[PDB]
């Protein structure tokens, strides 16, 4: 989690958006 | 630009991918 | 140690026969070919009368090119024996091509050849073709050079009957239908006069013996001189191929050499017609001298090699230059000396004014015979100046410049494509030369799919771990842990993945292999079963035959696009013994009333190891009488009766990027027996047997049975039991022994035996006769009625006879029949569910009763 | 006509369910959604405590992305209807994503998709999806966007059963087994409002009969206004999308798009986002006026395009700068409306200042959606600036600009490789496009092998002639003469080869294919059976099955180096009739004693036209009476018992070449038949019995045999003759029936008949008396034996019985039987090879001796 | 025989040279 | 160079190709 580079990708990716921050997002509109 | 843009190409630390997701 | 050589020497300098009968006349006297002997285009040899017997020996090599009208070599070439080849035109000591009117060789005497193959090719009458055993004659170690083809071999050469030198080494090695090869033993392998007899090291091809002990050689092994052979000539003399000669006889001596003539010259012992590297020839050209800076710059103009023949042209040359780039296109089939060749014809250049291409080759291995070569200045790169090294198709090169060798690049970038055994991991060796320094080759130079796609070169090595076993399966574990995505601290024995969809799955190959050597798979090859991708990284093998060996490895498969590719080693494994398989050819037959046998194989799998037969025996009796029969008028003898595999992840995976992109915005059988046999109530028979045998058997008897018996029989095989089935497993699941088929055996075995005994008769009071009898001791198969007859003594008198159910004659103490006056004899006999018996002997009864 | 439309709308703009299920109280309302609607990240949705009925139309698409605690899409969608697709999300219209929760659809009222496709996707709980027919509900020209992946089809989701709209198409279609899909006929395809209750073209998504039993659209299909469906808006207001409104309505109205929003305006009766071409937004964006020299320029850095998404973007866009390349990158899987998508995102671009690449593309037809293209500048061109237009691994590409198209390329060099089927053709049709005006391009840059080898491009035609055909063999002729060699007028049919080596032979493809339509080989492909290389021209097809209709076609084969490749067409022929198989399952069986009975089919090939069933009957002689038998001491009843090959020849090509340049210096039966039956002598049965059966029949009876005897059964099939055969075949060949096998028959009642006749007593003078009886007409089998008993006219007295051998008692006028006084009855029955026959009827004789 | 081209080859090459040189080919040395 | 060098490539005429001739 620390560590910035992480060449992040794919499922991975968006599992990480989630763990990141559960809470929410921002909606496009 | 887009998470795709980002992230998966090129790098991108955690705490700058945390802007995706504010209250 | 010293020894004479056969015949006074008349050597004659290298020969052409050319167009004509008469031409023949230049054979004449000399025993040996100082130099080459070619025979082409004579239109018709029939008219050759003689033949040339001295001709023994030849120093270069034999090209019979479009000679016509000519039968055999035989004729011309009775006593050659030996082809040297100090120089060998084309990798090749003796060719035999395209010749419409030869049918047999007719080489008897042809012992040895010392450099170079051998290639016949275009002779459709040649027959024999396949005879010889070539690889003895070669030298031994490369042998590899031995071509011929479209001989007429197909169907026509029906007289390939050879004297069966009959089919030794199944292969009838006859020269013409009569004549053989002889072989020699190791110890005197291509140096013997016969079959056995041998010869000393010191000759070439074998030693004529004569009646005074004055062996000879056919020719000197390592030199000549005065008819006597050494290992080196003696001091004033210099050695030319065979001999010994001065150095007048050396500056008179020549050779050809590709539209050239060049004497040879007296240097260090040995006239040779080149001087060695560092040394040019003086301008008297009588001896040589040391090279200015110890290197002759000579130059020649770069053009196209296309064969070995043509490098040879290149020889002593330092420097390449021209804007024409070298163009190697050399076309061998399982190059022998195409190395050796190329090294003689270009180990001297050292700097390459233009640039090298080595286009379409077969048998090239390595450019490693470039040994001087420092700098491929590549000054006017070809096609447009963009390469200065270029590679295509080279169907068999694998590797570039030798170990720890070095060259300089001033200009162009490289190439390289369809190279299969050139991994590229070999290629990028290269990186480091380039003037340019290139960190890596782009896309577009270096063929990164198809080159090395042959070699199992950048196979990463997986720790494939056999997991669990079974009787018909067994599971696999790879135990590398793959990384996907994160570097996470890299040389951890990685194997990795920059993108997890990437990764489609491990792929588990296996196949029945009892040796365990099958290799890898090439692309119709179906000897491998596949299981589908998996990504958790277990398979479990099923279906497996019993104690079986397995050959399995596992592959990684990937995205094409990607390409961290890995596999593993193709280990193997043996499934558990499983339960034997029934017995084959199982029969019964009776011996005698009391003996039975029984005979049976085991012509299919047994599993595991056949510890024990076992055989269970067991009498079935018959039912009871039957009413629907008739006695005296059915009676009954009665004998026996009874793709793409990517285009869906890749748009997976696509259509994946594009919706993240756009979602987020920031802000009845035998379970268990042991051996027995019971007896009878009475204990005269055995009512059942159940023994074990030991392996050895095959067929067995069984003894003390009782007279007509359905006698069932069951067999089967038991197999052995692994430690973990006994000790981690215990009594339950058995299945330890095979499956069965009861085979029945209901004969009448096997005589009469006993029906009926001890008859007597008496009458009540022409008073009624009562007749008794004593039934048998068992019943002669299920007695259901007595045949009772009674005869008259007197002449011309028959017997009569009746029937009863049996049982029922008790209740008067004997059957009760009508007599009449007179002495009458009695006889009875049971007939039963087995048929008839043998009727009793008589005995007699006189009716005189009182008034 | 027009009319009212159901309910009054109340149209709302794109909504986003995002985060938590309380964003549905943004949701109620919506009669229809005026842009799109997306749900994705709702971590919980079970407690959504309502349906939303009223949502019933969405006008750009649907996509349900990680959408957790949803069982079905029922609860949000009970009436959603249609998507008109007026935009599309990647070219798709409804996405379902990677929920883990959703069970089943339950889009029941779902009955129109207008554009683009479905996409359905990780959803491995979700079942019953894989029934419904996508192809039907789409818009019918273009139907393949009906993508679905890894819905647990596997083991777990075979419950999607449906209600066996049961089976119908032979397949389940419904949304769970609660429901099945609404078909619709194809009178008004899926324009119903049930499988019979079609709806007027007027509507769109279904219509409603109103409360006065008229239609009611549910959603209009061209256009809407005051709820009312109509062709086209009023004057004064403008389309948008699904209706018309006002320019100041249509100046507030709002789309999002690519992380943007543009608001609508008002432009020739259409609501508009975009100027049309040749057109530019005035300063305060309320409307559109024309652009100064017919179109505006606009300029967009360029970057990859990896899906069609992305190349939305691009739209309206003339310039393309940077020095980066404008890599298309697209994966699609099927061409969807990538031609489109692409079209509108790049249709205006008329020159690229930098280079064009299209590495690694599926799906991807051609780059004529370039429409207005004319230049690729190729100002800063890549890899190390060697190429401006860079074309690589397009696995469905097939050619590059529209017909006829020009484009100029003002820089670079070209590359292609690995495209399998872009034909090389089409290439070299850039060559008069280039700055260099290269000749032709350099094997450097366009491949050679790998470029186009999947088309059926470019084939040179042969002109098979098939010459001669047989019962198993054919002979091909190949009538194309080659160029081999000189060119010398060239022309003449050209097939042209450099050398008459580089052409190793002709290859000949057969296969069996009554259909005649195989495709050419692909490379594991074994239907086709080959030959090997042929030179001459002409092969000859060997045993081949006759009859059968053979798929042929032929090709030249030459060493890879060589190009001068051609081939055929797949003509097809048919083998002779030859001759008809064996009759199948042949059995005999009685009728009477003299009526026989015979059963057959036919389960193999007859190979040919079956003209006729032949069947002939013969009898064999019954034994005779033996010596070795006895009679009447035992009773008889006897029942019946009745490769490339490339090295070789190119190392024989160099090596042949390398001698030429150093050789020359300068200076039981049926073969015929005619129905028939033979006829005893006595006339009361035929011997043999040889007729013809028309093709109906399978078995037939034959009568008026003898009795007691066995009869061979010949049964036979007869083919056609082709003319060709018969005016020629007398009597060679032939061979125009089929092969037989002999049946016996096991005739049940053949015996029994005609007994015994005529018995007669007398007597000589104790006198014994002779019995006379009469033989049957025809022996009841072969006699053996003749019983004879007789019986004495007083109460129990036994009827004895003994018998004669026959045929002596004759010579006594009888069979001589001792009796004794009394009155005595005779009987008498025959013993032959058919066992014992009845007795006959009694004669009686009184015995009265005279002293 | 006219043209002057006639790029003649393999085997077509030897049998085109034993006719137009019919009767001799001058040797080697 | 020799036949194979002067014809069967860069090809020669028969006039030329008589060279190889005349003993
Ligand atoms: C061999 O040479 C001698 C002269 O040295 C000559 O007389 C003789 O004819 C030659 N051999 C033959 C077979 O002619
Ligand atoms: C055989 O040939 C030789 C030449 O090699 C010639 O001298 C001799 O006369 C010939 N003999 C006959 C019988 O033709
Ligand atoms: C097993 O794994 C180790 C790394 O821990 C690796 O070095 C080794 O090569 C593997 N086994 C084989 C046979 O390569
Ligand atoms: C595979 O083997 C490794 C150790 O070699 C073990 O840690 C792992 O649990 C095994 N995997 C399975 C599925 O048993
Ligand atoms: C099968 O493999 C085992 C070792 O696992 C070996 O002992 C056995 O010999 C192999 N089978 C055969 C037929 O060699
Ligand atoms: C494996 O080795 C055995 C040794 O007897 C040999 O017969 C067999 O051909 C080999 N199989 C392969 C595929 O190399
Ligand atoms: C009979 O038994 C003997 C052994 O007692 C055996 O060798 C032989 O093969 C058997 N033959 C048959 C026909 O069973
Ligand atoms: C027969 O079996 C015995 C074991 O009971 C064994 O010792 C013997 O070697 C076997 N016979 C042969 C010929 O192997
Ligand atoms: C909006 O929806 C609510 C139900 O949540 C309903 O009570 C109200 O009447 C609706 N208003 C309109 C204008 O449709
Ligand atoms: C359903 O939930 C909404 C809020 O999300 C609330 O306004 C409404 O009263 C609820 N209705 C029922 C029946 O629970
Ligand atoms: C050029 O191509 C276009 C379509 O690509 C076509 O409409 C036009 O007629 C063509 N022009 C000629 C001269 O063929
Ligand atoms: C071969 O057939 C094609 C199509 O039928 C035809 O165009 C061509 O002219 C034919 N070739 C010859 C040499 O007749
Ligand atoms: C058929 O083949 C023969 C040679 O086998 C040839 O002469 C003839 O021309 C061929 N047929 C045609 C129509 O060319
Ligand atoms: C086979 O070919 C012939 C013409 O050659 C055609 O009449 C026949 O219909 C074909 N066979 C089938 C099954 O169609
Ligand atoms: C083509 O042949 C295949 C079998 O090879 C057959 O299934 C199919 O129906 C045929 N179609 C036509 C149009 O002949
Ligand atoms: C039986 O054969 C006759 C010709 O003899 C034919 O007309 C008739 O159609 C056949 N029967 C049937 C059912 O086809
Ligand atoms: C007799 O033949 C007829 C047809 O010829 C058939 O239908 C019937 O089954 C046959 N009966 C027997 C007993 O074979």
């Amino acid at each position: 989690l620390p560590p910035g580079n992480h060449k992040l990708c794919g499922p991975a990716l968006s599992d990480a958006m989630d763990v990141v921050c559960p809470h929410g997002f921002n909606t496009l509109p | 630009g887009g998470v795709y843009d980002e992230c998966c190409v090129k790098t991108c630390s955690y705490l700058e991918l945390a802007i995706y997701c504010l209250p | 140690p010293t020894m004479r050589l056969s015949q006074n020497v008349k050597p004659c300098k290298s020969m052409d026969i050319r167009n004509m009968v008469s031409h023949f006349n230049q054979l004449e006297n000399c025993t040996v070919i100082e130099g080459f002997l070619l025979i082409d285009l004579i239109n018709d040899a029939s008219p050759l009368n003689r033949s040339f017997p001295k001709l023994t020996e030849v120093t270069d090599y034999i090209i019979i090119y479009r000679v016509t009208g000519l039968h055999s070599l035989s004729k011309i070439f009775p006593n050659l024996s030996v082809i040297r080849g100090n120089k060998l035109f084309d990798g090749y000591a003796l060719v035999v091509y395209s010749n419409f009117d030869l049918m047999d060789l007719g080489l008897h005497k042809l012992r040895s050849i010392t450099r170079g193959g051998v290639r016949i090719e275009k002779n459709h009458k040649l027959c024999y073709d396949r005879t010889i055993d070539w690889l003895e004659i070669l030298a031994e170690n490369e042998t590899q050079l031995v071509v011929l083809t479209e001989n007429g071999k197909e169907k026509e050469c029906r007289l390939s009957k050879c004297p069966g030198c009959q089919l030794h080494n199944n292969r009838r090695l006859c020269w013409n239908s009569k004549l053989c090869q002889t072989k020699c033993p190791e110890k005197c392998r291509n140096n013997c006069i016969d079959e056995h007899t041998c010869c000393s090291q010191d000759c070439l091809g074998g030693c004529v013996i004569d009646k005074n002990g004055n062996e000879s050689c056919i020719s000197c092994r390592n030199v000549s001189f005065n008819n006597i052979c050494m290992d080196s000539c003696p001091k004033g003399y210099y050695q030319f191929d065979s001999r010994c000669v001065t150095a007048n006889e050396c500056i008179t001596l020549t050779k050809f050499e590709t539209n050239s003539v060049y004497s040879g010259i007296p240097y260090n012992g040995q006239c040779i017609t080149h001087c060695p590297t560092g040394y040019q020839k003086s301008e008297n050209k009588r001896m040589c001298e040391p090279c200015p800076g110890g290197k002759c710059d000579k130059e020649c103009s770069s053009g196209l090699i296309d064969s070995l023949e043509r490098a040879r042209e290149f020889h002593g040359c330092t420097i390449i230059t021209g804007t024409e780039p070298l163009t190697i296109s050399i076309k061998r089939e399982s190059g022998a000396h195409v190395m050796d060749e190329l090294k003689y014809g270009l180990a001297a250049v050292h700097k390459i004014q233009s640039s090298l291409m080595v286009h379409l080759t077969y048998g090239l291995k390595s450019l490693k015979f470039f040994q001087s070569l420092t700098e491929i200045s590549g000054d006017p790169p070809m096609d447009a100046d963009k390469y200065a090294l270029y590679v295509l198709d080279n169907r068999d090169l694998d590797e570039l410049w030798g170990p720890n060798q070095t060259v300089f690049i001033r200009k162009g970038g490289v190439f390289f494509h369809f190279n299969p055994k050139l991994c590229v991991s070999t290629i990028n060796q290269l990186l480091p030369m380039l003037a340019s320094k290139p960190k890596f080759f782009e896309k577009s130079d270096v063929g990164a799919d198809s080159n090395g796609n042959r070699g199992s070169c950048g196979t990463a090595v997986l720790n494939v771990t056999l997991q669990s076993v079974g009787a018909n399966s067994a599971m696999l574990n790879v135990t590398t842990k793959v990384e996907i995505g994160e570097p996470q601290k890299p040389s951890n024995a990685t194997i990795v993945f920059k993108d997890p969809r990437a990764f489609i799955g491990f792929v588990f190959y296996h196949m029945i292999d009892p040796y365990g050597n099958s290799t890898k798979s090439s692309p119709c090859d179906d000897r491998w079963k596949v299981s589908s991708p998996e990504k958790s990284g277990v398979m479990v093998l099923s279906n497996l035959i019993p104690y079986t060996n397995y050959s399995y490895y596992v592959r990684t498969m990937a995205i094409s696009s990607e390409l961290t590719n890995a596999e593993s080693d193709v280990k193997n494994f043996r499934t558990n013994p499983g339960r034997p398989s029934k017995v084959t050819e199982v029969v019964a037959t009776a011996i005698s009333d009391s003996k039975i046998n029984v005979t049976w194989s085991y012509l299919d799998k047994p599993y595991g190891v056949l510890t024990r037969y076992f055989i269970k025996a067991k009498l079935i009796n018959r039912p009871t009488r039957n009413n629907n029969r008739d006695y005296c008028t059915e009676p009954l003898v009665k004998a026996m009766e009874n793709e793409y595999d990517d285009r869906k992840v890749q748009a997976g995976m696509e259509f994946e990027n594009a919706l993240q992109n756009f979602i987020f915005v920031p802000n009845d059988d035998e379970n268990t027996y042991k051996d027995e046999e019971d007896l009878s109530s009475n204990k005269q028979f055995y009512e059942v047997f159940a023994k074990e045998l030991p392996p050895n058997q095959t067929h067995f008897v069984f003894e003390k049975l009782r007279h007509f018996t359905r006698y069932a029989i069951f067999v089967v095989a038991c197999r052995e039991e692994i430690p973990s089935e006994k000790l981690r497993d215990t009594s339950f699941k058995k299945s330890l022994c095979s499956d069965y088929d009861t085979v029945f055996q209901t004969t009448k075995r096997k005589k009469f035996a006993d029906i009926v005994m001890d008859l007597k008769v008496d009458l009540e009071h022409e008073s009624p006769v009562r007749v008794r009898w004593t039934p048998p001791v068992d019943p002669n198969g299920e007695i259901v009625t007595y045949e009772v007859a009674y005869k008259l003594q007197k002449p011309d008198q028959v017997e009569e006879k009746k029937c009863i159910p049996a049982a029922d004659f008790n209740q008067t103490a004997g059957y009760l029949i009508k007599l009449n006056e007179g002495l009458y004899s009695f006889r009875v006999r049971a007939n039963s569910i087995a048929g008839y018996g043998d009727f009793t002997e008589v005995e007699h009864i006189k009716v005189e009763p009182p008034p």
